[PDB]
């Protein structure tokens, strides 16, 4: 079969190509935030550096689903966009905390051993603080959550204000469906979102 | 090219076809290149440069297309040293270069960009780069 089929190997966009490829998507994405339009390139680096750093830390060896690629960056950007487009003006602080979120749900939600997930978190900040010095560190403070079942648009929510809510909205799920008294605890919340 | 390791078992005909398919595209390129410049057709002297160079081009992509990213580079340099005809210095892989259908010269690919706010990292929008515009030429043939 191959005799008639010419092959063409395709690896991952060289670290340089990614900063120019995905780097652009951002420089155009930061127009929805003129005030932060001076961090476009910054957002990029932190995005590509984190991705790269992780792709290596988590190889297909330690586990199968530990596969990465630029596709993660797009899901990351589209995520940054979709979120921004619904905010009456963002801030350097908001960007970082919103940046870390998408990074988590992309490179952490797949991890298994707490040791790995723990690593992912300390690295996410190491890179964030390394590219965003003017940040208000507390902007990366855990736990990082984002819900819209409370705030008008896509805004951060604290465990309490959220669980105290889901718990109530849950009271309906009881008589309207299966009466399974669920104990809204840490993990549970991270999942429902 | 055979001694080199590929991602899929090296088979004489496979690479030659990939090569022939590419070497033929180089030819067709001149075939149509004249169906346009009827008043300014190709030229015996200049055409000689294109074909002679394009051949070397096809060799690396046709016989080295299935080669690794790093592996492919070394291969292109091997084709340079040998190539008796004009070829750049080994300081830059021949893989990074192409060939102008016009002045038929080893013009680095690097010489060949705006996205719209609402359509950022989206399916279609394919930010053009070296690799991008480079693989295209090969996929065309």
């Amino acid at each position: 079969f191959l005799r008639h089929a010419p092959i063409l190997l395709v690896d991952f966009p060289s670290t340089s190509s990614l900063t120019q490829i995905y780097g652009t998507f951002n420089r155009a994405l930061m127009k929805l935030l003129p005030n932060l339009r001076s961090f476009a390139d910054n957002l990029t680096d932190a995005m590509v550096e984190f991705y790269s750093e992780s792709q290596k830390r988590f190889t297909p060896d330690i586990q199968a689903h530990y596969i990465y690629s630029p596709r993660e960056l797009s899901r990351w950007d589209r995520a940054l966009l979709e979120a921004i487009q619904t905010m009456d003006g963002c801030t350097l602080e908001g960007l970082v905390r919103l940046w870390a979120h998408e990074a988590l749900r992309l490179f952490q939600d797949r991890l298994v051993e707490t040791e790995e997930k723990e690593w992912t978190d300390k690295k996410i900040d190491e890179v964030a603080l390394k590219h965003f010095p003017s940040v208000n560190l507390d902007a990366l403070k855990r736990p990082i959550l984002y819900s819209n079942w409370l705030t008008k648009d896509y805004q951060p929510v604290n465990r309490s204000d959220l669980r105290e809510y889901v718990k109530a909205r849950l009271k309906v799920f009881y008589e309207e469906e299966l009466d399974v008294p669920l104990v809204l605890f840490n993990e549970v919340l991270d999942h429902i979102l | 090219a055979g001694q080199r390791p590929h991602i899929m078992d090296f088979t004489r005909l496979r690479v030659l076809n990939s090569f022939f398919s590419l070497m033929n595209r180089s030819i067709v390129n001149v075939i149509e290149y004249n169906q346009l410049h009827s008043d300014f057709p190709m030229s015996p002297e200049n055409q000689s440069n294109y074909i002679t160079n394009r051949l070397l081009y096809s060799l690396m992509w046709g016989l080295g297309g299935s080669m690794g990213l790093v592996e492919r580079e070394n291969f292109s340099k091997f084709i340079q040293t040998i190539a008796i005809t004009p070829v750049p210095a080994n300081t830059i892989p021949l893989l990074d270069y192409s060939v102008s259908i016009d002045d038929a010269n080893w013009s680095l690919w690097k010489n060949k960009v705006e996205v719209e706010t609402h359509k950022v990292a989206s399916p279609d929008v394919v930010i053009p780069t070296v690799d991008t515009t480079r693989h295209v030429d090969v996929l065309h043939a």
